[PDB]
């Protein structure tokens, strides 16, 4: 068996989900609504450039170097009852991070070097909006080695460490400050990384970096 | 058959957000029916905002203008809470009003994670209550 | 790795796929449009007494021994605001094959007994409403060893070739009553297999048995 098409979504409101399931149907075409390693096709919500918003599975998506389209593909198939080239839809940036910045077109043609190959991050729990396990996919598929605990961190001078928070997440607590007593690694947020997975580039530290106490 | 009011508010030293539910209603039976909607939009896809608890208020609008028997009134009225304390399994809901028309003869029944109804606040709305 | 929730429906109209959708979206359960070896349940649209449509996903689902349930638990454990229990809801059978066969019942509890365990099974197209390969799946997930064509059946007396056809989708032709001159196997209609799936219980060919020309 080779691999088939198969489509996620990210982005839209259910009313928008129901017509690409009708889609997806008449074409045998596999669609699910998480996205794995054998998903092969991400569909984003976009405007008219092609420019769309921040979901998880969008850098998911990127992350597994998947065939990430829009989904003005579906809405223009019915106004010309035709299957258009998806590539014309390939979406070109998002709403944050860049208008044109072809994350998503880059990791497809760079899967032989995943920009995080060979470096340690450790996803530091609790995370909303996003699975933890998900996002420790996420890095998995760039290329990442994840560390699950501070004490495992592998110790070398090849080895770059980073402990990533999301200092949004804490409430009651201001834990993201200690990091730098528990490791010696630089600590940035999980921003860095979604920045980093949505553009397929990994970002400078510096505007990331967390203040940490001596 | 269900109409949605949203509500959106927050606490002014009341006692931060928090959203509601009022839909009207012509017995309390449809209601139960017409369950499914209110709890349809307690929607979408989780956001990641810029780089670098019940929340559920439910007034409900009745009709059939019944009269003094207040016992068999609010116990069947009540025993729609307590076989559906499943709204607190919903994520949890703040309050249960219900309002039978004919003012408007309240029914209410607060549990925010408590005990189904509130007797001090029956016969009226704990908003306009505080005055 | 461990498997995860997968939910299939079937039978639905639009407005009541996103339900088990939305039922998928507040605990992230996979729900895909094609049924695979991956999907885990199948959810099937029935009436107050369980019985089912005969679907394409509901004749896979039961090949395949997975959680066949009816789309009354979804509407339910959202209906009465609990996470309520499959099981009570699983469907019983059909409106054409028995108003109580347990077909689906039996296949899940019964995958160490495949119904077409050493048989030989061609799927002889064309075929409507059912792709070839998967009512392929369908027979490879019942033991039976699937020929692609006619000159690759076994000759043996210890074999048991069958041919199927579904007299309904040829219109030009009557060729499917010679294959009994062209080997040695017997001539059944698709709805055999099916009915035999739907009811996960070998059925005797005498009543489904094509006539061939001496």
């Amino acid at each position: 068996v080779n691999k088939r098409m198969s489509m996620v979504v990210s982005g839209l409101t259910p009313e928008e989900f129901m017509l690409v399931y009708k889609f997806a149907r008449k074409h045998h075409i596999t669609l699910t609504n998480l996205i794995t390693e054998e998903t092969t096709h991400v569909v984003m919500k976009t405007d008219a450039e092609f420019v769309c918003e921040r979901t998880l599975k969008y850098f998911l998506g990127i992350a597994g170097g998947k065939w990430v389209v829009s989904y003005f593909w579906v809405t223009q198939s019915i106004k010309e009852r035709k299957m258009l080239n998806e590539h014309d839809f390939e979406v070109r940036g998002d709403v944050v991070n860049g208008r044109n910045h072809q994350g998503p077109k880059r990791a497809r043609e760079s899967q032989d070097r995943k920009i995080f190959r060979g470096l340690e991050i450790c996803c530091y729990g609790p995370f909303t909006n996003m699975p933890t396990d998900q996002l420790e996919w996420m890095v998995q598929l760039c290329g990442a080695s994840v560390v699950k605990e501070l004490s495992s961190f592998t110790l070398g001078t090849g080895v770059h460490p980073i402990v990533v928070v999301q200092p949004d997440a804490w409430t009651e607590d201001n834990g993201f400050h200690a990091i730098g007593q528990m490791c010696e690694a630089p600590v940035v947020t999980r921003e860095w990384v979604l920045d980093s997975v949505a553009l397929y580039q990994c970002q400078e530290l510096d505007t990331y970096l967390i203040p940490q106490i001596p | 058959n269900t109409c949605v009011v949203e509500f959106q508010f927050m606490l002014p030293t009341s006692h931060c957000q928090r959203m509601g539910g009022m839909v009207s209603f012509r017995t309390f039976e449809d209601f139960v029916r017409i369950f499914d909607e209110v709890m349809g939009c307690f929607p979408q896809s989780p956001t990641f905002p810029e780089a670098g608890e019940p929340i559920h208020i439910l007034n409900v609008a009745i009709k059939t203008d019944c009269d003094i028997e207040d016992d068999r009134l609010a116990a069947m009225f009540r025993e729609f809470t307590q076989q559906n304390k499943a709204t607190l399994v919903d994520h949890g809901i703040r309050r249960l009003t219900f309002l039978v028309a004919q003012f408007p003869k309240f029914f209410t029944f607060r549990a925010r994670d408590k005990f189904e109804e509130d007797r001090i606040y029956r016969h009226l709305e704990p908003a306009l209550a505080f005055q």
